[PDB]
């Protein structure tokens, strides 16, 4: 019966400038220190920013200038505008309530904020097609690879979706290229290796493409 | 102001003991100082306001401790819903997180496996090219993957990968690939990824020439 | 010649910050200076007339806020910034003529094992407009619910704690601050130095 609302995701270009929301409920926003902060890629905690229950900012040292935190008393909202964005600011955003002594108690669902110079595209999809390295007590393990789509995120499921035990779906990983890729596995007994119904499933949303391709052992 | 947070890394098992020791770069005092707990992608809530001040919701079964140079997070039983990471911030000027400390189910060791996916014509005739290397299910983290081409160092045109902490049964699955050209990939010969983990006695590779299936 | 700085500067009732201990004064006058900026002290800065040089002008009046804060916090005393004590225990008025004086204090305000006679409003509906000592310490709403002064999720303490260990950083260690304010209501002049 408490929870801040978190929502405006966003794919920009650096340079570019971009907007989320934070909305309390029971929480008066006009009366507390809410405060930002931000994940890199699977990468420690930086805090970002804090507004004051008066109107004050201050921004961590690396975003110093280049962002803003805003208010909405009358609809009891709280805004992040980023502006001059950076390639390394992708990021997972939170909205936080923040009690100096008592430490930031309450916390929003976070929103994902991905800044590149890149631009959307599908992916290309290709087999990991197993062979006798990957054939001992019939672990055999098989996989297909995601490469140069963009952006994160993106879903795998096999067997049309109907396989998401013993699925290994390794996470993306930005490149030099800028172009997200990623690949994904699972492991059958020996014998489904060279015969099965196998299908890897790639799904994007930013370029709302359903690829639903056919993985094979290849020779 | 800087806040180390020692060790590295720390493993447990269901109902253990367990101290985290955050380390300020220099010594400050305990009331500001706080423990957030963070699940794995969900947001991160608190877990101690002030020196040891257990706050809403936080069960008995956490204690902070300490002041100046160190303070430290403790656990008497464990939990899975206890396993998390924690980051310690000792809330200065503003926030000023540690790195973190993953908390991890301590298993018998087990033996990273390693398997080859070389790419092919279907992936060669777009002019790149990408090896795959791969493990299965090992423990720890504290694993080597290099990959030997011409028995040379192919560092940096190589991406790891390795997944989460597996929460049925706390492995890692890892694989690694080598970012070539249809020239990279037509030059050379013999392609191998070697793996040496805590888990096996000797730096077992996989190789295979250029071409050959 | 008498004058009060000394009960205000090395004094020993220092109070917290969020009941700032205000003291209007008279000073002593004669031909020369009214005191010296410093010789052992921490930070000190005097802003419309240079820190060495404070005489320079007579004051009808002035107040010397006395308190106790960390280290680093001295840099949100001075006006035009808006950290935590400028907005809501301490607030210097953005167009300002004054000094500030901050020495360390752990020799005297720090009690081994935690000194917990500090207090600071930490919690306040908004800021303060300039020299307010919200003395007030009713129970804070953040929400939308009153509590009828008891303490619950959203109903806080306005007042926490420094909690000064002998062992902390030279950044934490209880800076004791007096700082100047030189009113310019237009009276017959009292506080100042020199003929």
């Amino acid at each position: 019966e408490v929870q801040l609302v978190e929502s405006g995701g966003g794919l920009v270009q650096p340079g570019g400038s971009l907007r989320l929301s934070c909305a309390a409920s029971g929480i008066t926003v006009s009366s507390n220190y809410m405060s930002w902060v931000r994940q890199a890629p699977g990468k420690g905690l930086e805090w970002v920013s804090v507004i004051y229950s008066g109107g004050s900012t201050f921004y961590a040292d690396s975003v110093k200038g280049r962002f803003t935190i805003s208010r909405d008393n009358s609809k009891n909202t709280l805004y992040l505008q980023m502006s001059s964005l950076r390639a390394e600011d992708t990021a997972v955003y939170y909205c936080a309530r923040d009690l100096v002594v008592f430490g930031m108690d309450v916390w929003g669902q976070g929103t994902t904020v991905t800044v590149s110079s890149a631009s959307t595209k599908g992916p290309s999809v290709f087999p990991l097609a197993p062979s006798s390295k990957s054939t001992s007590g019939g672990t055999a393990a098989l996989g297909c690879l995601v490469k140069d789509y963009f952006p994160e995120p993106v879903t795998v499921s096999w067997n049309s979706g109907a396989l998401t035990s013993g699925v290994h779906t390794f996470p993306a990983v930005l490149q030099s290229s800028g172009l997200y890729s990623l690949s994904s596995v699972v492991t059958v007994p020996s014998s489904s290796l060279g015969t099965q119904t196998y299908i890897c499933n790639v799904n994007h949303k930013p370029s709302n493409t359903k690829v639903d391709k056919r993985v094979e052992p290849k020779s | 102001i800087v806040l180390t947070q020692s060790p590295g890394t720390l493993s447990l098992s269901p109902g253990e003991t367990a101290t985290l020791s955050c380390r300020a770069s220099q010594s400050v005092g305990s009331s500001y100082l706080t423990w957030y707990q963070q699940k794995p992608g969900q947001a991160p809530r608190l877990l101690i306001y002030g020196a040891s001040s257990r706050a809403t919701g936080i069960p008995d079964r956490f204690s902070g401790s300490g002041s100046g140079t160190d303070f430290t997070l403790t656990i008497s039983r464990l939990e899975p819903e206890d396993f998390a990471v924690y980051y310690c911030q000792h809330y200065g000027s503003s926030p000023t997180f540690g790195q973190g400390t993953k908390v991890e189910i301590k298993r018998t060791v087990a033996a990273p496996s390693v398997f080859i996916f070389p790419p092919s014509d279907e992936q060669l005739k777009s002019g790149t090219a990408s090896v795959v290397c791969l493990l299965n299910n090992f423990y720890p983290r504290e694993a080597k993957v290099q990959w030997k081409v011409d028995n040379a160092l192919q560092s940096g045109n190589s991406q790891e990968s390795v997944t989460e902490q597996d929460s049925k049964d706390s492995t890692y699955s890892l694989s690694s690939t080598l970012t070539l050209s249809k020239a990279d990939y037509e030059k050379h010969k013999v392609y191998a990824c070697e793996v040496t983990h805590q888990g096996l006695s000797s730096p077992v590779t996989k190789s295979f020439n250029r071409g050959e299936c | 010649n008498l004058c009060p700085f000394g009960e205000v500067f090395n004094a020993t009732r220092f109070a917290s910050v969020y009941a700032w201990n205000r003291k209007r004064i008279s000073n002593c006058v004669a031909d020369y200076s009214v005191l010296y900026n410093s010789a052992s002290f921490s930070t000190f800065k005097c802003y419309g007339v240079s820190p060495t040089k404070l005489n320079d002008l007579c004051f009808t009046n002035v107040y010397a806020d006395s308190f106790v804060i960390r280290g680093d916090e001295v840099r949100q005393i001075a006006p035009g910034q808006t950290g935590k004590i400028a907005d809501y225990n301490y607030k210097l008025p953005d167009d300002f003529t004054g000094c500030v004086i901050a020495w360390n204090s752990n020799n005297l305000d720090s009690k081994v094992g935690g000194n917990y006679n500090y207090l600071y409003r930490l919690f306040r509906k908004s800021n303060l407009k300039p020299f307010e000592r919200d003395i007030s310490t009713e129970i804070y709403q953040a929400g939308s619910t009153p509590c009828n002064g008891v303490e619950g999720f959203n109903c806080y303490f306005p007042l926490q704690s420094y909690g000064f260990q002998p062992t902390n950083g030279v950044g934490y260690q209880p800076y004791r601050v007096v700082v100047l304010s030189f009113e310019l209501l237009h009276a017959p002049a009292t506080v100042c130095g020199p003929k």
